């Protein structure tokens, strides 16, 4: 499968496989230490997890201010809204180094919940806090967990619609990377937003290539 | 030990097809690539090897030395002259070729003298690589370690293989640039760093078709 | 035959001579000219024919290809450039390449796009030739068969020998007259045709030795 031919490392079992790893970073001969059979999929994973909310949030506010709904002062540049300060900023109540430091401690809390949970399966199901711990139960693996407020919809009744939806991810992530990835050459390249080279193309067909400076 | 084995990654990738007989590994650089069938004959196999090793090196320090002198310059560094084809006429200018352009430094200003010592110099080098020397006796054609690897980096002989691997690959990629650097520097008429400068901005149009006209006849 | 037997046309005529031990019969059109012994080894002699039989292929499509557009031309179509080696102004021109003139069909802009298009295609297509592929999977390298021999016009071993006789020595008046088109471009400067009705009017004065006299040096 996969073009390249593949050398039955992986057989397809794993949630979202196809078997396209040329090189293959998991061969045990190239595998030790930082790598690790459970954390490579788990890594992929967040990062298209995270991709997903990029790829969303790197056009929200512009086609929110395009189908005209959303105030006008919110359709600044995704890099101007002060992920890069000296490309430009954006109006705030607070200072951006507030809101990061704000942002960074959640964070923080979050990920060492997570972290504590993937290294040791009873982390926030058997520790202490106010309550809490019967509110953060620890089910399954850890990078499917579920629980009382993470299955509040209770989808996904069924393994085969389980690896169906999994599978379904792992390829919206894969594309979203590339979305994402994408996103920053043209950011790079051309100094604009995305959606505005959609409103080029859309356009323009023959507007430009690369950028041709 | 994966390019030694009989079975190699080849000049094809994993999709290579036929490997030539002789090509059975057992040297640095095999990659079943013998299109032409030059070196058949054993005699005429160790010849070319030889020939190629000698000229890989050679391409190295050429390359190194056909860089270095533009990139300083590039950067900030006084050069009487600093393109690669050009540092041969500070011979025949009044300021002389200094070294760095220091007048404290070489200084030379005759071009016979060079020639003579470079003609006496690399004679005796040359023959001492062929027959042997003060640095040592010939042992292997091409490898002769002693005096030439003082640190003594390659005493293991499977780190020995691993370096030679490493060297005629980093040589064969220089000899590659080299024979580039001479075709660019025919064609355009400006050095490696203004080409690759041109190709950093606008590459659509700074490329080889922009000069694909300059060769019509007529 | 003829060509397989002992009596064989030869290069020189009467002039048999001497002849090369492995270059006499059992081949595909010899006529025992090695008068430079390049391909004394087996192997080295193997490795020239599937060489010969490619650059004679290529050869007879590059004539084909070189001889089509200036007839199609003199016929009466528009053509932007019907010279051969004056194509390359199809893509510098505004226009485009347009196929026989019109701008409706290819019509290409850019050259970077359809040579990357290419350089993909046909690094695929000679894989899959040397290393099998799909297609096919390879008996020999110089006369593969079956799918690109579909009609199997030469199943009789009589006939097959016989147009691979008449393949190898049109392939080699392929290389001549190549050869000599390169000539007149790189000389005379002009297409194919110009020189044949130059040559026809006045054949006397219209001279390939009217331009020997510009190429002295100063
Ligand atoms: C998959 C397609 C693939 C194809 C079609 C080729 C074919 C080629 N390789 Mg290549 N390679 C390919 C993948 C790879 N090569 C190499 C390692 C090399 C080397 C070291 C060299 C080539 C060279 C070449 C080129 C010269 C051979 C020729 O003229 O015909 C040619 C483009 C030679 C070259 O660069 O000549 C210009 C050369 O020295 N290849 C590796 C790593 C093992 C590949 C991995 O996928
Ligand atoms: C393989 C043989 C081959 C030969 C002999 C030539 C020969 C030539 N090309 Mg060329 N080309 C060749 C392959 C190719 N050319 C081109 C694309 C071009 C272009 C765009 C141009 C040439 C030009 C030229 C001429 C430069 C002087 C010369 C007659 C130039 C020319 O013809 O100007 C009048 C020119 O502008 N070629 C492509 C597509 C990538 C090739 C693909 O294999
Ligand atoms: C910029 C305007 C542009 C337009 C309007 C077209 C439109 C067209 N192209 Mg073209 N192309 C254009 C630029 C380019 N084309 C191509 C590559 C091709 C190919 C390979 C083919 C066409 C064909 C066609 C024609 C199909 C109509 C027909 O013959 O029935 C049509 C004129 C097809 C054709 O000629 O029939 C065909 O096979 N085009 C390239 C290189 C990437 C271009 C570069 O800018
Ligand atoms: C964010 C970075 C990232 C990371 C860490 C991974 C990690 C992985 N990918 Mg992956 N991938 C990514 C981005 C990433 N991918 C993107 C952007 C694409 C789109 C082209 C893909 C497309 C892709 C395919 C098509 C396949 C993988 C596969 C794999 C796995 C085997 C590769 C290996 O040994 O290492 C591994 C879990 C292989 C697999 O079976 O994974 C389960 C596989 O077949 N990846
Ligand atoms: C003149 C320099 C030179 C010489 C003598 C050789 C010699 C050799 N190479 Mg080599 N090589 C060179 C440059 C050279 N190489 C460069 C620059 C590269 C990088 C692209 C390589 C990449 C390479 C690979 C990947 C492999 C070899 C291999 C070989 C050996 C068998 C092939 C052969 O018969 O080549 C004989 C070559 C010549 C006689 C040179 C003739 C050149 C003429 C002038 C035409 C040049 C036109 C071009 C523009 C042989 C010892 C194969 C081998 O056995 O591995 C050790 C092998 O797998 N070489
Ligand atoms: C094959 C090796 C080789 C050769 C033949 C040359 C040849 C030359 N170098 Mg050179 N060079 C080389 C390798 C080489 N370089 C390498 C590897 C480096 C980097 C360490 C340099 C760094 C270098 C500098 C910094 C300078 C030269 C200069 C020169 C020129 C004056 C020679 C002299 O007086 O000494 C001459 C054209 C001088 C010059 O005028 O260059 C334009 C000069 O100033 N070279
Ligand atoms: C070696 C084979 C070969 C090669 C490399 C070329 C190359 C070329 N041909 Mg060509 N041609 C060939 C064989 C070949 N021809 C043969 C055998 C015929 C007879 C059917 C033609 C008939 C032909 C015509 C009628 C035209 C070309 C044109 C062209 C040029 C445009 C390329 C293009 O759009 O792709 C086309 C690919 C298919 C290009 C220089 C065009 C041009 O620029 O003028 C054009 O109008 N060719
Ligand atoms: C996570 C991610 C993106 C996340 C983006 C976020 C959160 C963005 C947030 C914001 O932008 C918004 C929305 C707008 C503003 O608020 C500003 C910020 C705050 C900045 C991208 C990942 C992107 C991930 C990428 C691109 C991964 C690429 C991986 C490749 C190509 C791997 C290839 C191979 O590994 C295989 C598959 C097999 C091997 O055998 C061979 C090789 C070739 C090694
Ligand atoms: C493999 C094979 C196989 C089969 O057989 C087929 C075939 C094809 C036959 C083959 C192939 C081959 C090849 C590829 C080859 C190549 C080569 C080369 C490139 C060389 C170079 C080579 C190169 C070289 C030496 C170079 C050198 C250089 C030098 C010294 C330089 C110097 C200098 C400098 C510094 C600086 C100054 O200012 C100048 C000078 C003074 C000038
Ligand atoms: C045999 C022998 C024997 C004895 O021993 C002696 C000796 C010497 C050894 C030997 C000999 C040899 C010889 C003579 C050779 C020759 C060759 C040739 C000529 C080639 C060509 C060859 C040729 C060829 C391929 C060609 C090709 C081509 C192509 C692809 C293309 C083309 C084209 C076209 C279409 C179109 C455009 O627009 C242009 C062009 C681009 C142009
Ligand atoms: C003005 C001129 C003053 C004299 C300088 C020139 C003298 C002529 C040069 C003679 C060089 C002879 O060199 C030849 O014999 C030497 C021994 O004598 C060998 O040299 C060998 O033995 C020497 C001493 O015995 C050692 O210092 C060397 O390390 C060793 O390699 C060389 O491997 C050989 O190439």
């Amino acid at each position: 499968f996969a073009s390249k031919q593949s050398l039955s490392y992986l057989d397809g079992t794993l949630p979202g496989d196809y078997g396209f790893d040329p090189l293959g970073l998991m061969d045990p001969e190239g595998a030790g230490g930082f790598i690790d059979p459970q954390w490579l999929p788990y890594a992929e994973i967040i990062n298209g997890r995270f991709a997903m909310l990029g790829a969303a949030g790197a056009i929200a506010p512009e086609v929110l201010g395009r189908i005209g709904l959303i105030p006008q002062e919110t359709a600044i540049p995704w890099f101007q809204s002060g992920v890069i300060p000296p490309v430009g900023n954006y109006s705030y109540w607070a200072d951006p180094y507030t809101l990061f430091v704000l942002e960074m401690a959640l964070m923080g809390f979050a990920e060492h919940r997570r972290a504590q949970d993937y290294y040791k399966p009873g982390s926030m199901g058997k520790q202490y806090f106010l309550g809490l711990e019967k509110f953060l139960g620890g089910s399954g693996n850890p990078a499917y967990p579920g629980g009382p407020i993470f299955n509040f919809l209770g989808f996904g009744k069924n393994e085969k619609e389980l690896q169906e939806l999994k599978v379904k991810e792992v390829k919206n992530g894969r594309l979203a990377m590339m979305a994402v990835l994408g996103y920053f050459t043209q950011a790079i390249f051309t100094g604009v937003g995305p959606f505005q080279n959609l409103l080029d193309h859309l356009a323009d067909p023959v507007h430009n290539n690369v950028l041709t400076n | 030990s994966i390019w030694y084995g009989a079975d190699r990654p080849k000049y094809l990738g994993p999709f290579s097809g036929e490997t030539p007989s002789y090509l059975t590994g057992e040297f640095a650089g095999d990659y079943g690539w013998d299109t032409a069938g030059l070196s058949s004959d054993p005699e005429t196999f160790a010849r070319n090897r030889e020939l190629e090793v000698i000229h890989a090196r050679w391409a190295m320090l050429g390359a190194l030395g056909c860089l270095t002198p533009e990139l300083l310059a590039k950067s900030g560094v006084k050069f009487g002259e600093a393109v690669w084809f050009k540092a041969g006429a500070q011979i025949f200018s009044e300021g002389g070729l200094d070294y760095l352009g220091n007048p404290s430094l070489v200084h030379a200003q005759s071009i016979l003298a060079i020639w003579a010592s470079q003609v006496v110099l690399m004679g005796a080098v040359e023959g001492y690589r062929v027959a042997g020397g003060p640095l040592g006796e010939i042992t292997d054609p091409i490898y002769p370690g002693g005096s030439f690897d003082p640190l003594g980096l390659a005493d293991d002989p499977d780190t020995f293989a691993e370096l030679k691997v490493k060297e005629i690959k980093n040589g064969r990629l220089a000899m590659f640039s080299m024979f580039g650097f001479f075709v660019q520097a025919i064609v355009t008429g400006k050095g490696p760093l203004e080409n690759l400068n041109d190709h950093l901005a606008d590459p659509v149009a700074n490329n080889a078709w922009a000069y694909a006209t300059n060769f019509v006849p007529g």
